[PDB]
């Protein structure tokens, strides 16, 4: 038994080496899988980094925008960007025109930084109005909110000198990135909407960012086999 | 608490062969060999143990209905009972009474017949004379070592079967490493199944062998007590 | 007899066997960690596979419900987009209004009724992230009071959206429906000619493939964090 | 850092059963068997050891009033006193005084009766004639090995049972793997707990047995020197 | 149930040399050495036990055709033919008869002229005088320890040389050390093969030499049967 | 070539107690017991060996100046010296020397006076009479087994206590399971330390006891070398 | 994987009693194990040459002997038995003294050939020639000690390997890889100490029993000489 116990001790050492070597490989395979799980959340990470980039970059220029709706929408309040009442054109006060160029430049720089458009599906320029019914050539607030989003999107095309144009940027799938939306007063942020300071919170331009979603193969590859 | 099943300790003796292809076939082969070795050596130990016991037991029946007063005329009545059973047998129980009779001396009282000895009964009835075949049997004393080392061979073989199943090195998938660990578990089950039977059978024989020795010694002292009581 | 065998040497083989099993559990514990990671990913694949089957069942029943009513819609983009061609839903040239023949607008109603019924059947909006009502035009540059195709494509999607808001009576309106979260399910937007299905633009019917209404369905993210 | 309680080593004997179904039930039964084996062998040891001590104690009790010059006036009464307890007793202490008596040769030291022995008293009062049942008892000397091997059997039994429920292989889920680990730990609990008691009871009997022999041999030497003192 | 492979139990002995370059070659050499040592000691034991058996058989064939009474005429005619073989030996079966044939005394019971021994023949014909170099030979008793130890040396040498190949450290590349550990585990199975063979041959020799001993004493006692039945 | 820290092998005895609350304290207590048991048996062995040597050297010093022609006229001085060292005891070497004298008888060689002996110096100066509990002590010979047992009990207790309260099973999180399993593996070195000390002290004591036996026996032979030289 | 058996030989140059490395510790064990073997080989040889010297004298002092010297050597052997045994009442002479003093004087014919009454076998055999090497409890324990020394090296090697092995949460690969190196370092101690501990145990055990059979070879050769010389 003296030699048997010595022999069994030798077996224990060999199995200890195998167990720790097995654990070393299994451990590394875990961070491989863990890293792959973090890669599946990178599109939402890229979206959040775009919005923080726009807000921070414009904040250094005294331009207030808001990140809203679960860090998905860049809200441009009427205090920042105000259209003429009942009109889709910004006023000729030679400042809002300057004001809106810097938002387009900020929007461009945040999307093209780190090529985060590879995680974007569509960016929507959304026009929103208050409940005040107007006529507006018969189109109502539905045509007003749509025309304001087109008005903003046209200015971001022909009055900012960004080398990769906003109208040229593609998305994760290779199609063009931007879309234009109008929702009239059907997506109001303020429901009571009594005072003029509450109606004004509904008159806004919303930049909605939609990201690409992982496919089946993205999850199958994350198993790291 | 989880339930356990002790039938996992039972080998499967249905598919015994000397060409095992699975771990359970190999562990049941080792347990069968260890059991067969155990059974054969128990039979051999019992064959020579019962020989001594029956050899002693005949005197006990021959000395049962004898008292202090009747020994005078039982000297030769017991002589033919010993003579009939001592046909050619050299140094068994029959010849020991033949050797014992000549050493009996009559007391000088003259009237009434009383019998004594010139030497103690230890020189006539002891382990060296009645059971020297089992007490010093060195093959018997080595049987627990045989069974122990048979289990140790099964233990080493099983564990190194588990060593062979290991899939190590860089660039090995989890499923393959999982299968290697399952092989290690499979080899360890062979090792522990053969070990538990090897040790248990070794202890059983070791205890049974030494129990037989004490039982025979208890029977020899019974002759020593009864013979010397009747023959001071 | 003085020297007895040392019986406790055998206990060390006993000890070594037990220590062997302990180190087996050290490796087995990682196996379970890796196995749990694989089941967590497998749970997301099956959860996403269920959401994608809910997607295509929505599209098959919209097409089948509309097919019985002589309204032809297309399932394109690998069981993801409901395409309403110009042959089915044709807008007036350069305008977002629909013809006043009382038959075209009834089809637009029936598409919305079929669309609502497929989403609300079997609680399938619980698998959806967003349903996109998509306005698409061809590459012909137009004025449209200075809005161009961006105004036209968005207006056409709105006019369909407004028709579903008032002229169909579904108990939960399409504009009230929510996704797997509490967020609104539907998005309405125009794309001008930026996402054409036909690129060479050569003939009229090739250009006509671009003037369309797309209804794009996106499914929920299976939330790998289990 | 982790706190330990030594009471965790005591098994629960409240639910002892000869068909254990859980890990603790089997470990408790296994320790109960090991305790029972230890207690039975201590009873076997003490049964024979006390038999030796009483034989020595009485003859010591029959010699302390005796001084060198009072041996002659007390030599014969001891022979009758030896007959007093020796009804039979083929190899008892009373009989051991018998054979010693006829070997005490008589010499005349001028005028006072003095008794000498031609042999040494150790020839009649030693372990063979007083404690042959405990000193060379191979069964008793093997008890520490039995108890240690019991604990070893519990290890391979416990480890095999734990590993038998550890299911690996493709398709086995986390719940099944997680339950397999619990069974393996339960098997390891059986293994180490039975080794604790197997070895502790072994070394306890090991020490207790050889403490009894040293105590008996001390009394045998106290017998040899006193008889040598009285009978030069 | 996993399949197992056991063909690796048999080493390849074709490329045997005393300068092994690999662990497989080193394992094969030690198994061959242990086999050769086992065969050398089996041949030594087997040849030198047949020598003992032949001496016993020679005299048995000289006493087989004798009844109880035809011993007076054979008392001396057997003596002359003993000398024809006894010449040259040191303490052979011839001289062993010489020292015993002379010490028979001739008893005269009138017309009952017979022959009788004066003491027990246990020190004249026994395992000491015939089996002087097999039963008490402690070199032969040490062979199974040798065989196990050679297997142990071969295994630890195989394990040690497997480890010395390892370039290892915390600063060494992980993929390098995964391959190094994999080679160590693979070589450990081959290294432990010598211990399996060493223990197996140790058990086989242990069993064999105690079997020959029990066979030798079977005839020595069988020889004493003829001596105590024809030479009282 | 990485560094090893042997100081970790020596546990801290600063806070020893008989109620260990951690595995480290349990390990330290068992190492302390194994060391304490080792020292007590070494101290007893040294004490019972020094006294034999010291009391043998008293007779060596007395016998050192003697010569064959000196013994005749110097005998009575030693008996006076023996009675100066022995005041009436029946145990010391002085009592052994005086009991030796009666075995010395006087021979006649021409006209000179030269004294002989009837028995041998080994009858009065041997291990039994001089170093009784130093040589044939089974308890001392079992101490290496005790040390081995005590060390491995500490390891089994450490391992069992590390597993005793582990919450495992399908209702337990994987992270909790890995913490419990890792704690057991990380604590193995703590429990194993007592086995290292138990084996090391077992081997040291076994070697130490057998050296003292040879040293005592060498002094016995030297004592009876000079006694037989001066008293043939 | 190519092996070299020279890797089994340790480096004894920088030996010390405070080993800082696994190689130094294993070298120390092999040095102690080798040292124990050499002293016990000398202790075995020293107590074996004395047995041979006793036997040698009866062979190297009886060279002028022939068959025709049955009696006139008997007396002259007596004072040469006392020549070395200058007052010793023991030793090889004491065996001769009892054998010489128990020889009956026989009378056959004119010549005076002497005959024994008992064989010299029981007087000049093992239990009194070589009792210091055949039943020596220390020598019998040497192979077990040598093997047990290797087992100590294994246990210390295993314990040193576990000393730096850390597993579980919060342990990265590099720390675990350092644990592999420590286990390997301890394993090299364990395996090397067992190689030498068991090999020297074998060498001593076989050497010890080669000396014994050589002792019987001289005892028998002495006995065979006496048998025909002294019937
Ligand atoms: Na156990
Ligand atoms: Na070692």
């Amino acid at each position: 038994w003296m030699s048997f116990s010595d022999l069994m001790s030798g077996l224990l050492v060999i199995f200890i080496l195998a167990a720790v070597a097995l654990i070393i490989e299994l451990t590394q395979k875990s961070e491989q899988i863990d890293a792959s799980i973090e890669e599946l959340k990178k599109a939402e990470e890229a979206r959040r980094n775009i919005l923080i980039d726009i807000k921070e970059e414009l904040a250094k220029q005294n331009i207030h925008v808001e990140i809203v709706e679960n860090d998905t929408v860049l809200r441009i309040p009427e205090s920042t960007l105000s259209f003429e009442s009942g009109k889709d054109t910004l006023p000729e006060n030679t400042t809002v025109k300057n004001e809106v160029r810097l938002i387009g430049i900020a929007l461009h720089k945040a999307i093209t930084t780190n090529e985060r458009w590879k995680y974007l599906d569509t960016v929507f320029v959304e026009g929103h109005t208050d409940s005040n019914g107007i006529w507006y050539r018969g189109k109502g607030n539905w045509g007003l909110s749509t025309d304001r989003a087109v008005s903003i999107w046209k200015l971001w095309q022909t009055e900012i000198n960004v080398a990769p144009k906003l109208s040229v940027l593609t998305n994760y799938n290779g199609q063009l990135l931007f879309s234009v939306s109008g929702y009239a007063d059907t997506r109001r942020v303020d429901l009571q909407e009594t005072t003029e300071e509450q109606r004004a919170r509904n008159r806004r331009i919303d930049i909605r960012f939609t990201v690409k979603k992982p496919k089946i193969e993205d999850y199958e590859k994350a198993k790291n086999v | 608490e989880r339930q356990i099943e002790l039938s996992w300790l039972l080998p499967d003796f249905s598919h015994l062969s000397f060409h095992p292809q699975t771990g359970t076939a190999l562990s049941s082969l080792f347990v069968a060999i260890t059991l067969t070795v155990t059974l054969l050596f128990i039979a051999y130990l019992l064959y020579k143990s019962i020989d001594v016991v029956l050899k002693i037991n005949w005197l006990q029946k021959a000395l049962e209905p004898l008292e202090r007063k009747d020994v005078a005329q039982k000297k030769e009545v017991l002589y033919q009972l010993a003579k009939s059973k001592s046909k050619g047998k050299s140094k068994g129980i029959g010849f020991l009474w033949m050797e014992f009779d000549e050493t009996l001396v009559e007391v000088r009282k003259g009237d009434q017949i009383e019998i004594r000895n010139t030497l103690d009964a230890g020189h006539f009835f002891n382990t060296y004379t009645l059971a020297n075949s089992v007490t010093e049997n060195r093959l018997i004393a080595a049987v627990p070592g045989f069974l122990t080392a048979l289990g140790v061979i099964g233990t080493f073989m099983g564990l190194q079967l588990g060593l062979a199943d290991l899939k190590l090195g860089a660039g090995v998938d989890v499923t393959t490493m999982q299968d290697g660990v399952a092989g290690v578990v499979n080899g360890a089950k062979i090792a522990f199944l053969t070990s538990v039977w090897g040790v248990a059978l070794s202890v059983f024989f070791n205890f049974f062998e030494k129990l037989c020795e004490q039982f025979i010694r208890s029977k020899i002292r019974e002759l020593e007590d009864k013979v010397d009581f009747l023959f001071p």
